């Protein structure tokens, strides 16, 4: 149902997991990289621009 | 705090300290125990690293 | 000839104009490109892949 | 300590729609600070009025088509949503609209009422093509703010609308572009003095002497949260 | 429409066949973003046939792809057509100009 | 490639510009003084520092 | 100079007669009539007394009422944009409307 | 709804220094956090007012050019340093303070004469050091009331005034959210300042000035 609670618990759940994010091919250890993940309204995977 | 850096000194066997980590957040997970440092409602995993 | 048109219309014929930021006001530093690119949505939008 | 206050000294409704408006005197910098801060405000905050649902009489959803008229029921939403009214102390009314007969359907073909009033009469709703065609339409307006795209408003609405509804996204804010400049001005014998123009362009349905005031109360009372810190 | 092409929209959106082209000569008898009709003109018909070219427009369909491909009139009724004029944009058309 | 040409552009000199030449205590008047517009980044300036 | 021109608004719930009120009043207004009300003239209070049981036992009885309000707004002043407005513009069923030119 | 926007509140004072302050507001409406973060910037380091050294007249000098000795650091330097100075002065447009000092060793503003209808309200600002056995320094310092910062443009050594009491002032907007949407602004706004007003009453300060230009328009 999606209800008004569970964002707020959401961001209770994540609120410091890391996730792991890799893209393909990953040529080198540097090609997996973990990073505490943030909330976000749309749907792309917002990265960080240096990384 | 976000990673290790203290904790790196302490376990100079590296890997080690992440074998100490996962001792100590056993402690709390399964031992039942709690930590000292003044917490302001937060996820716990930040303070298991700094033993 | 595309100076030639710009200047049919009353455009600047640099092509660039000083353009300002909606967050403040203040001008950008020497004028930038400003025009009408065509642009093509392609079909690998990002709901058909999520 | 010398700051010489602003009044809104003078307005030219140069259109229907486009308009001028200046606030003079003003100190160095305030000529900026509140040039940019209403042309801002002005984006997204005015208030207005704007077309939300339509039911037309024989339709189903967006993509069909009415026989003898010239645009796919699609491109009657997409007209009617540019469509702009004022309405009198409401926050939503419903318009029916009929027409017959060949040629074009206009907003004047609207049922007027004294509490309605349509910027342009001329703006265009289809075209009627044979000679006993006709549409008949419940073009519903609400009052409010900013943008709201239908599959949002479906999903704040909770009850399940009819079969034969059509929705349409709702674009209140009724400024199209506003532009604002800065210059001296003979006050005092003195330099310096800001004369802030204002100008702007609407879909016609406020007047700058509300709208800047209305901007500038709207700025007035979100800044007290910084007086009263 | 693209603001700046080649020329060369002019023939892509014609020969690929999408828009619905004027096989015959004459003048728009009816219109209405389903059918148009044309009443084709004497010098161009055939003489036992009642002389009235329709053309039923593909509406909403989905493409292979899954796009939709509906196509809409650019006549006007009354209006003149002559041999091979857009009668219909298809996608991605304007006034029979490609315009992805 | 954009972060660096930002840097680029902050630091260069340019030997003619506004409000060059002048002597300031420190880097938040140098800030003050870009901010409000007084001096050109680029300009020529001497600063203590620390 | 046409003379007043009287509209009877009558109603069974009062809340709709007074929704009709405010879109008369307000539409005479946008269009620039010296509106004159709305005189709240007296509602119609009309009783039944009816036998509930499908038989014998006649003290047991129930009575309603019906409630007709009426709203009497008089324009003195037409301006025959007002003439149009008025002759075009309809309301919600629970109202009914009658004119009385002069 | 319709005329009824989102009202932040302080989410914090998150106080590090008494000279600096990281003000934060949450929610403002979307891009509100710049029309309001960024115009009270304008206005706080920019147009506030206040009081500034504004000349000075060391003993004997027609330049600061001139490197008279006895002293550590070149004129260049004490003219600068006394630039640095905070004061605070009580309903006047320009006021002279006279300083001396004699000794070797360091000079702080401490040592000037100080009116009490002045405060100079960080005394321990050393202005120089002094390097030999007969070593004194005395001098005028003027003081002055006026508005933002001015330049240089305009035996006297003038000196660029620093009249608006910021230091700096620098705001971010950012990411914030409700129950139902994360397009909100959360504001930011930092700002360090030199000891005259504390920073969490001068952005009250500022605030008013930005109002008092609304009060003509607002109904």
């Amino acid at each position: 149902r999606e209800e008004a609670v569970v964002w707020d618990i959401l961001d209770e759940v994540i609120r410091e997991h890391p996730v792991l994010l890799n893209r393909a091919p990953t040529l080198h250890r540097l090609g997996i990289q973990a990073f505490e993940p943030v909330l976000i309204e749309g749907k792309a995977i917002q990265l960080h621009p240096l990384v | 705090r976000v990673t290790v850096q203290d904790a790196v000194e302490k376990i100079g066997n590296r890997f080690d300290l992440v074998l100490v980590a996962a001792r100590r957040a056993r402690q709390m997970q399964v031992g039942g125990k709690d930590p000292l440092v003044p917490e302001e409602n937060d996820k716990t995993t930040v303070i298991a690293l700094r033993e | 000839e595309i100076k030639e048109l710009l200047k049919l219309g009353d455009l600047p014929t640099s092509g660039q104009i000083r353009l300002y930021d909606g967050r403040t006001g203040e001008q950008f530093e020497r004028p930038v490109t400003v025009g009408y690119m065509y642009m093509l949505k392609l079909n690998h939008l990002v709901d058909d892949k999520m | 300590t010398e700051f010489l206050k602003p009044r809104l000294v003078d307005i030219e409704q140069v259109s229907s729609t486009h308009a001028k408006v200046t606030l003079e005197p003003l100190e160095r910098g305030f000529g900026h600070t509140l040039g940019n801060a209403l042309r801002r405000i002005l984006l997204s905050s005015m208030p207005g009025c704007a077309v939300t649902e339509v039911e037309i009489d024989g339709v189903l959803h967006e993509y069909s088509t009415k026989e003898g008229v010239q645009e796919d029921i699609l491109e009657i939403l997409l007209n009617l949503k540019g469509l702009a009214v004022r309405v009198q102390g409401k926050d939503e009314v419903i318009l029916t609209l009929n027409k017959s007969g060949i040629g074009p359907v206009t907003a004047a073909d609207i049922t007027h009422d004294g509490d309605v009033e349509i910027v342009k009469p001329q703006h265009v709703i289809c075209h009627l093509t044979d000679e006993n065609a006709s549409i008949s339409m419940r073009i519903k307006v609400q009052r409010g703010r900013g943008y709201v795209p239908a599959s949002t408003r479906i999903h704040s609405e909770e009850d399940e609308r009819p079969i034969g509804r059509l929705l349409v996204d709702a674009c209140y804010s009724p400024v199209e572009r506003i532009a604002y400049n800065v210059e001296a001005a003979r006050v005092e014998q003195r330099t310096d003095l800001d004369k802030l123009v204002i100008e702007m362009e609407t879909n016609g349905t406020i007047d700058p002497e509300e709208a800047i005031r209305r901007a500038a109360t709207i700025l007035a009372e979100q800044l007290e949260a910084f007086v009263d810190l | 429409k693209p603001l700046v092409g080649t020329g060369m929209e002019r023939a892509v959106a014609v020969d690929s066949g999408v828009t619905a082209v004027a096989k015959r000569g004459g003048v728009v008898q009816y219109v209405d973003a389903s059918r148009i009709v044309i009443k084709v003109n004497e010098d161009e018909m055939y003489p036992g046939e009642a002389g009235i070219d329709i053309y039923n427009l593909t509406k909403y369909t989905r493409s292979n792809q899954n796009t939709c491909i509906n196509q809409m009139p650019c006549v006007s009724l009354g209006e003149p057509v002559e041999r091979g004029d857009v009668l219909a944009d298809g996608p991605s058309t304007d006034l029979g100009e490609l315009a992805l | 490639q954009d972060v660096v040409l930002g840097l680029y552009y902050m630091t260069r000199d340019c030997v003619n510009a506004k409000g060059e030449g002048m002597v300031l205590t420190g880097p938040k008047e140098a800030e003050r003084l870009y901010r409000s517009g007084l001096a050109s980044l680029h300009a020529r300036v001497k600063v203590r520092i620390t | 100079q046409n003379q007043r021109i009287r509209i009877r608004l009558k109603a069974f719930d009062h809340r709709l007669i007074d929704q009709a009120t405010a879109e008369i009043v307000e539409t005479a207004k946008r269009t620039g009539a010296q509106v004159r009300g709305p005189i709240p003239l007296p509602t119609r209070k009309e009783r039944f007394t009816v036998l509930i049981s499908p038989h014998v036992n006649k003290d047991a009885r129930d009575q309603y009422e019906i409630r007709t309000h009426l709203r009497l707004v008089d324009i003195v002043e037409p301006t025959e944009k007002t003439v149009d407005a008025l002759m075009r513009l309809d309301l919600a069923a629970g109202v009914d409307v009658q004119i009385s030119l002069g």
